[PDB]
DNA sequence: CTCAAGTACTTTTTCCGGTCATT
RNA sequence: UCGACCAGGA
DNA sequence: AAGTACTTGAG
């Protein structure tokens, strides 16, 4: 069924920007702690909480 | 604080010594040592001293 | 022996890859 | 497996 | 930057 607007349709460049989630996306329950302070260690890189 | 604080206390005479959890040696393989920054001062504090009481 | 000015000290939002040296 | 700089995200 | 917390110094 027709759309009862109109669209502004058209063609606009779009830019591909460097944060896509899979690289971001991060879990932790339990895992690798700290030597000193014995509490979980920093960033995803690390798999920390 | 008779018990607690006295103000004869805020002058040190003998020091505590804290444990390794305290200041943790970084092994970085086997041969690679590496000491902490306190493990460090402590020694220099040892070093110090040795110096004065061989003088007395 | 009062009070003006110089002296020093201690803060400064929250979470979230690479490269260097050296441990 | 240690922490400093730099560059970034909302 | 703006308090504090003192010395330092003039009248
Ligand atoms: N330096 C910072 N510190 C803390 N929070 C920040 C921040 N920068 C952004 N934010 C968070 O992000 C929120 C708004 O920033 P943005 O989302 O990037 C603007 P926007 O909402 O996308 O569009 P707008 O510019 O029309 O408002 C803030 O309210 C805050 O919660």
């Amino acid at each position: 069924k027709k759309l009862m607007a109109q669209i502004f349709f058209g063609p606009t460049y779009y830019q591909r920007l460097r944060h896509m989630v899979d690289d971001k996306i991060h879990a932790r329950a339990r895992g690798p702690m700290q030597v000193l302070t014995r509490q979980p260690v920093e960033g995803r890189s690390r798999d920390g909480g | 604080n008779e018990v607690f604080s006295r103000p004869e206390w805020m002058i040190l005479t003998c020091l505590p010594v804290p444990p390794p959890p305290v200041r943790p040696s970084i092994s970085f393989n086997e041969s690679q040592r590496g000491e902490d920054d306190l493990t460090f001062k402590l020694a220099d504090i040892l070093k110090a001293n040795i110096s004065l009481e061989t003088l007395e």
